[PDB]
């Protein structure tokens, strides 16, 4: 067979240890899932430096502990805003994963409060930017180097699925750089407790599986789907679907069709044409033996899962980083004032935050 | 070139969720 007794044993003893970290994992999980933390720190603690990022999602302010001088990347909410864009069940849903969940990758919640005009989560900082710029900047990846990324990818949705999470929203674009050099996960507003089905329509192009595209009710195989997506993408400079307007990506997508750079190996191809894999019943991921599949594959043999785990591999690529505030790895936005109003807004709303 | 199809998607920047 593929493996003598002696790897055989170590293997099976590694896949059983890992079912009882996550066994211990999911009972932590869930008592902090059950009894949130509220109210933590106030606005005041923090001097505000600047905007790291700003969209529909709202902002993300670099800021500095005033007496520990501690920087975090502080996500303001506007709770008119949010009910407008009737977006509270993400809102509330999100900043209860975050104050939930516990892995190396997955961004740090280190205090949560809100006021009269807006919700706060103040994160870790991630100082080395969106891994979307660093693959722009180089243009594709290395195999070693996007399967170091893959790695922690693949460990960290082992971790999300075993608490019955589905991420939903995996791409460059969010996926930050630390300064050792490691993944955080920071984005958790299309994440949902899912033990079976699921049928919203979200995500981006690109990265959507066909079947949800095809208004499918569909399973966390969906982001072994992303998985493929993400991989290809980092090892080739470009995602394997695309198009000028996003129909024309989905009928890529669907089509189970999905073509190569001739400088991608063969283990990397068999590994992507089992992550893109249309039928579900076929897909590396949504099969008998799960994570394993993708954990065992030929590309992945040189992967210490441990070491990975541990921080203990060293980093292909470190970012630039001159000093604990620094912002080079962001980019530069227009400085909008933070209003926090007389009057209580949405109270009964964001009770729960 | 599969790398000028992708400049001439124009969909080379950050995407956004639909
Ligand atoms: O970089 S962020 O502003 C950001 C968010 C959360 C925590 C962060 C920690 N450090 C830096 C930036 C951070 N970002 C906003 C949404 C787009 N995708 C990536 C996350």
């Amino acid at each position: 067979g593929h493996m003598g007794n002696a790897a055989a044993a170590k293997k099976g003893s590694e896949q059983e240890s890992v079912k009882e970290f996550l066994a211990k994992a999911k009972e932590e999980f869930l008592k902090k899932w059950e009894s949130p933390s509220q109210n933590t720190a106030q606005l005041d603690h923090f001097d505000r430096i600047k905007t790291l990022g700003t969209g529909s999602f709202g902002r993300v302010m670099l800021v500095k502990h005033k007496e520990t001088g501690n920087h975090y990347a502080m996500k303001i909410l506007d709770k008119q805003k949010v009910v407008k864009l009737k977006q509270i069940e993400h809102t509330l849903n999100e900043k209860r994963i975050l104050q939930a969940v516990n892995f190396p990758f997955l961004v740090k919640l280190e205090f949560s409060f809100k006021d009269n005009s807006n919700l706060y989560m103040v994160m870790e900082y991630v100082p080395g930017g969106e891994m979307f710029s660093h693959l722009r900047r180089i243009g594709r990846f290395s195999e070693p180097h996007a399967r170091f990324y893959a790695a922690q990818i693949v460990l960290t949705f082992e971790y999300l699925h075993s608490l019955d999470l589905i991420y939903r929203d995996l791409k460059p674009e969010n996926l930050l750089i630390d300064q050792q050099g490691y993944i955080q996960v920071t984005d958790f507003g299309f994440a949902k407790r899912v033990k079976g089905r699921t049928w919203t329509l979200c995500g981006t192009p690109e990265y959507l599986a066909p079947e949800i595209i095809l208004s499918k009710g569909y399973n966390k195989a969906v982001d072994w789907w992303a998985l493929g997506v993400l991989i290809y993408e980092m090892a080739a400079g470009y995602p394997p679907f695309f198009a000028d307007q996003p129909i024309q990506i989905y009928e890529k997508i669907v089509s189970g069709k999905v073509r190569f750079p001739s400088h991608f190996s063969s283990d990397l191809k068999d590994l992507l044409r089992n992550l893109l894999q249309v039928d579900l019943t076929k897909r590396f991921g949504n099969l008998k033996n799960g994570v394993n599949d993708i954990k065992n594959h030929k590309w992945f043999a040189t992967t210490d899962w441990i070491a990975i785990y541990q921080r203990k591999v060293e980093a292909p690529f470190i970012p630039k980083f001159k000093g604990p505030g620094d912002t080079s790895n962001f980019d530069d936005y227009e400085e909008e004032e933070i209003r926090v109003s007389i009057n209580e807004k949405c109270g009964k709303e964001f009770t729960e935050f | 070139t599969x790398y000028a199809d992708f400049i001439a998607s124009g969909r080379t920047g950050r995407r956004n969720a639909i």
